[PDB]
């Protein structure tokens, strides 16, 4: 065949998004979890199966202890990551990696060891002709079809912010903020406890993740919505657990995403996500700032909450000069924007010479990641 | 929610209209004051030139 | 209905603000031009007086 | 075609003014800047474009470091000048220089190497039938339509002064004074710092150049205007930066052009521009001085400030015998006076025999500039 | 008692150095931090205290959020600064400002409001008979006992360069370079994340400052030292956190001070400390360059790293004419030279007639600072 296709995988924490390069959507999207039978089984003709990977672990949740292998964009456990990639290629996509070049995404300001060990596994585990590791935020920018913007990337791993102008990139102005979907989940199960609902274990920690994926929203003013929580009507929502227990969540619902704009609630000094965007834009040159204000791109899974775009717009407009208009461009489909940006990149004809070849790795070693790529 | 936001955006767009119109009126007063002071500067200039 | 009305009132109040903004912007251009001619007439006057 | 037209270029520092000879205005006027991508770009399908030339560099300012290739009428960097001329001919005028004789302007008391290397490039870079290098001040005098005057030429490059009488010219009485638009810009960004506004880089150095091109004016008495700066009203002006930041400049505004009349502010002993004009007129013969006092011509870009003509008139009248009347003739359009003087010269029928031919250069070498022309 | 004595206070960003005049060493040295308690405390009998100042903030660090009030030589908040001066006078020194003339140090090319508000706080908050504000670099020259030299002065504030010749000063040849030791602290925490060491709050930001002031050094040639960092040995050093976490840092350690000589690393076009020193010397008159090259003086807090003098000598010798011998005098004790320079200056009886008196302030108001001093 011509061009050989190519393969693209996004592994921020929480979800593997994977598929062929040259398509508009990934074939396989599943949770990045390795769930181990904690309870010793007593039957004959079970499994045994040392561990379960992917949405198999979601189905068989109650037995398992679940371990996310990626925390804060950092792989904690390498064998668990290899198992997840083994699951992507053989269980879903049914590809031999020898037949495809593979793009990986990776997060900004990330330890060198993750990029270098990630390449070491791609060459010396799944034999592969070529690969690339690319920055998450630039891929979302490509997916949005814009040449310029400040990309606010927040996954389940960590939050990142990369300003770009006309292509280029500003290394000093790149900001990484330790907040995530996962930290909002840990805050959320903590704020459910005051209501009497106690979720203590990894299995129902993913149940509050599912709650937060739909019930939670961001206030267009926090204090105003917290004041109208005195007359509870629309702010309460009934939620059904898989147990058949019913949960009723009021003001507790919208103050969980409020943590992004008030990290004093989590107990971290690190500024809210709108001030981090100001911190990135202020580090940029005076000239370009006009379009960075007007071309803010949201990406990732934890920018999905209803009303985030409006809240960021009101806060950035309030802080900034009202001399210029602050447009925020946050697409629906923004969850998959990194993977789509990886699809478009590996489909680019020129990019087919910028691959890290297997040959170039075999001569010059794993350290060449940083030398060739950003 | 679209209503509380559309209504609050209305109260703020009405407030922005109130402020923009307050600025139209406050500016219309200032424009007229600079026009009147300009006429006076021009009259004083015609007087100074004479 | 309260939303479409809040949105229509919002588009209308946004237009009250946009028209009041167009008027204030017209007046801001007039203040800048007339006050610039106030200062130029005042400078021409200062020049005529000097 | 008859007469072949001719081409005219003024390159004092700061601006290329270029067009056809035989027209009242130049087609192309743009900043003489070579701006290089200082920041390494990270995208695919950019440029690359090693450098940007002309008002392209003004548009894409923030990325670039900008280098003026001409300083003090001296070309610092020759490849950068060749690139600027390559841009004039191909990007704007769309001419083959083989089809046109080319006039260049050049400044008085200027190193021989600039004239000789300038001719060497015109013949052996852009193949051309003929060329001429001419003095800036005489061209402005032609443009003003007068046979006699003392031409005060001040560009962004250097300040020059050439007395002329009935044509002729006085070599001993020619004065060159190291002040310019550019030195006023360096003074200006230094005098903004006491107000808290700090412009540290080449990109916003051209922003204070733009400020000074409109806000700045010359006091009809410096001390009187500095005294009335106690009651700040009309002396302050709001200025808008491209950032959306607002700058408010009071007495600082008019004391920047005051440096021309007080080079003790810059720290140079070299006399103010009115005493340099006296120094030129005093070196002239007694008989002609009467009309040189009454026929002072201002030219160049840094004689554009409002009130320069009045200040020069008051100072020269104060120093000189009040026995004779000191008329200063400073036209509006005085910025382009050198180019218009070059247009009229190459349109002159007799001048069409005084060209340096390509043939005469090929036989007698680059040194013949000084031998044939002034 | 005769003279009464006087008080001298140095308050560049990062460190207060303060004490009596004519004492050769100070009487208080402590960090210029105001530390407010971010976390609400739940006990009875605590404090409470609005804030902790100086080393109480260093000691109780993890509860707090720490604010420097002085950023880039500019006072960003004035209650925080007043508290620092209140703390020096009443806790360590134990004096009444009513007894003592007070000398304050101040930075080259600083907004007028810093002098004008600083004199107001000294006259109207802490009642004082007389005071003075003095330029930092001239004081460090006084400490090393010299009449002539070029002073490179750099704190955790900003980097300033002042050339001086037989006393005097050249205002047009004074250079300010906005690179501080503090920007090196932010660069150091940014580089540490490559090795996986994520530090994010102000408390451990001062742990990287503590790493910076004794593990870091300047490479005697950068590429040579970075090449031998392939074979890690003496280039790696263990470090102990007050946590008990061990931190091992390598090439990272010397490429942090390299940012002073390569500002491309922090993303700024602004030339290096060797190049800015050359820029000052080129602005200076032709004769005095001979002695300025051979009388380079280093002062301040971020000139303390090993190898700075040695490197500045290689880079200035390479750029300058080698017809004269470049000599740098970078004494030990150079962190305190600005204070020592003030303690000698306030001990000069002729300078006791050069004070700004309380009566002159009461008669003629805050603006008189720039009418009597620099």
């Amino acid at each position: 065949e011509d061009e050989t296709t190519a393969l693209v995988c996004d592994n921020g924490s929480g979800l593997v998004k994977a598929g062929f390069a040259g398509d508009d959507a990934p074939r396989a999207v599943f949770p990045s979890i390795v769930g181990r039978p904690r309870h010793q089984g007593v039957m004959v003709g079970m499994g045994q199966k040392d561990s379960y990977v992917g949405d198999e672990a979601q189905s068989k949740r109650g037995i398992l202890t679940l371990k996310y292998p990626i925390e804060h964009g950092i792989i904690t456990n390498w064998d668990d990551m290899e198992k997840i990639w083994h699951h992507t290629f053989y269980n879903e996509l049914r590809v031999a990696p020898e037949e495809h070049p593979t793009l990986l995404t990776e997060a900004p300001l990330n330890p060198k060891a993750n990029r270098e060990k990630m390449t070491q596994i791609m060459f010396e585990t799944f034999n592969v002709p070529a690969m690339y590791v690319a920055i998450q935020a630039v891929l979302s920018l490509y997916a949005s079809g814009r040449t310029t913007g400040i990309v606010l990337d927040s996954g389940d791993g960590v939050t990142h912010n990369v300003p770009i102008y006309e292509g280029y990139a500003l290394p000093h102005a790149i900001m990484r903020l330790d907040l995530a979907g996962r930290d909002l989940t840990d805050y959320l199960m903590k704020i459910l406890t005051e209501r009497g609902y106690s979720f203590v274990t990894t299995a129902e920690r993913e149940i509050v993740r599912d709650i937060k994926e739909k019930l939670c929203y961001v206030a267009l003013d926090f204090e105003n919505e917290m004041a109208t929580a005195a007359s509870s009507s629309s702010l309460e929502k009934s939620y059904e657990l898989p147990d058949g227990q019913v949960i009723t969540i009021g003001n507790e619902r919208f103050r969980c995403p409020e943590t992004l704009f008030q990290p004093s609630f989590i107990g971290m000094e690190s500024a809210g996500i709108h001030e981090t965007t100001y911190n990135s834009i202020m580090k940029c040159d005076i000239d370009i700032r006009k379009d960075l204000y007007a071309n803010n791109v949201m990406s990732g899974g934890t920018t999905m909450y209803p009303g985030i775009a409006d809240r960021m717009q009101k806060e950035i407009t309030a802080l900034a000069p009202s001399t210029m208009k602050i447009k925020i461009i946050a697409p629906p489909e923004r969850k998959y924007s990194v993977w789509i940006g990886g699809s478009i990149l590996a489909s680019l004809s020129t990019f087919q010479q910028m691959w890290i070849t297997k040959q170039e790795y075999d001569e010059a070693g794993p350290s060449i990641v940083h030398r060739k790529c950003f | 929610e679209a209503l509380k936001d559309a209504q609050e955006k209305l109260e703020l767009a009405e407030k922005k209209a109130t402020d923009a119109e307050a600025d139209v009126a406050s500016l219309n007063r200032r424009i007229q004051l600079v026009e009147e002071e300009l006429d006076r500067a021009q009259e004083r200039l015609a007087t100074a030139l004479q």
